[PDB]
């Protein structure tokens, strides 16, 4: 018990959809990311973050998708408008 | 024989005015029975005078119950103070 | 005086063996 498993939160497109962050794709201490401060090895010392409790909230349940001599380079550009 | 009786009860008018060396809840404790008083929790179960030698009416009043209370000598606990620092 | 009787303070022996004192635990969201 106690424990918190490997998978199931894919909280990606609401970042996406953010409208605060650096993303051009979609259009409609004093650090904010712990990864240079201990927490004690407590869980609930993560929650006290707002990019990481709205990651835990407005998370989603998703399924695992299960699947030459010289390289030609082509750039491809997509720019589709939809909803 | 019953065990899981309450013997304990607290009177609804808080009169906590004046009370604080009596035992609180933190309200008055009122038990269904009275208290007992021991002097001394330990018996010196020698001091002939309590195990009756067969050996030899008389009265003696001893002075004080520390007798039989197995009191050391006050030189030991100055020697302890002076082992402490 | 004499019809003042108290409220009973019960034992409560399953609470008084071995009570402690969950979302502290993160396992459930």
């Amino acid at each position: 018990n106690q424990l918190i498993p490997q998978a199931y939160i894919s909280n990606f497109h609401n970042r996406l959809t953010n409208e605060d962050d650096g993303i051009p794709i979609f259009t409609m201490g004093n650090a904010v990311l712990p990864d240079l401060q201990d927490q004690h090895h407590n869980p609930f010392n993560i929650l006290r973050y707002p990019k990481i409790r709205d990651t835990f909230i407005n998370g989603k349940v998703v399924s695992p998708y299960r699947l030459s001599g010289e390289a030609i380079m082509i750039p491809i550009t997509l720019d589709i408008e939809h909803m | 024989i019953m065990i899981d009786a309450a013997s304990s009860f607290v009177l609804p008018i808080s009169i906590t005015k004046n009370v604080d060396v009596l035992q609180r809840t933190d309200e008055i404790l009122w038990f269904r029975g009275p208290s007992v008083i021991v002097n001394e929790r330990i018996i010196n179960s020698g001091d002939p005078h309590l195990s009756l030698p067969l050996n030899r009416n008389e009265k003696e009043s001893l002075p004080g119950p520390f007798v039989l209370g197995l009191r050391p000598s006050a030189k030991f606990t100055a020697h302890r103070l002076s082992m402490l620092r | 005086f004499e019809t003042m009787v108290a409220n009973p303070i019960k034992v409560s022996r399953l609470q008084s063996n071995g009570v402690l004192t969950i979302h502290y635990s993160l396992a459930n969201f």
